[PDB]
């Protein structure tokens, strides 16, 4: 069956220069809860990785542990100064996840819908990330 | 929005 939990990521001092930032981040591990053996992360391309992608910044969810099968939904949203849920993107179906495997969006986000102060995204140069997992194994 | 990875396969 299904079970469903979340991760709130804060990136703090959040530049869009590569050799400060560094070209991957990624957040510490988190699980269902206690019991959950599961290890998750998340990880960003604060400028997306390849040319398609490098006008945005890129989400994934990756699998740190060695699972004992493993399938996952996953929904990523930023959450703004006043704390909502916004531009949201989450994936049709679930996926096959192994150690070492990640599943994302390479277009997560506009850098320039980041950089734009109106929508209250990168106060104090924190970026605040929240992720949404299903997983079905 | 379709997902995708960086890497080839699972894997
Ligand atoms: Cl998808
Ligand atoms: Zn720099
Ligand atoms: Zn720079
Ligand atoms: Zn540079
Ligand atoms: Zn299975
Ligand atoms: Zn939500």
């Amino acid at each position: 069956k299904v079970v469903k939990f979340s991760y709130m990521w804060t990136i703090n001092n959040f530049s869009f220069c590569r050799e400060e930032m560094g070209e991957v981040i990624k957040s510490s591990t988190f699980s269902s809860g206690a019991n959950d053996k599961l290890k998750w992360c998340l990880r960003v391309n604060p400028k997306g990785l390849d040319e398609e992608s490098k006008d945005y910044l890129s989400l994934y969810l990756l699998l740190v542990s060695c699972p004992k099968e493993v399938r996952a939904k996953f929904k990523f949203s930023i959450l703004n100064a006043k704390g909502e849920e916004t531009k949201a993107m989450e994936s049709q179906r679930a996926y096959r996840f192994v150690q070492g495997k990640d599943w994302g969006f390479k277009k997560f986000i506009r850098r320039d819908f980041l950089l734009d102060e109106a929508n209250g995204l990168l106060p104090d140069d924190k970026l605040t990330l929240f992720c949404e997992v299903s997983v079905v194994q | 929005a379709s997902a995708d990875s960086t890497t080839e396969g699972t894997p």
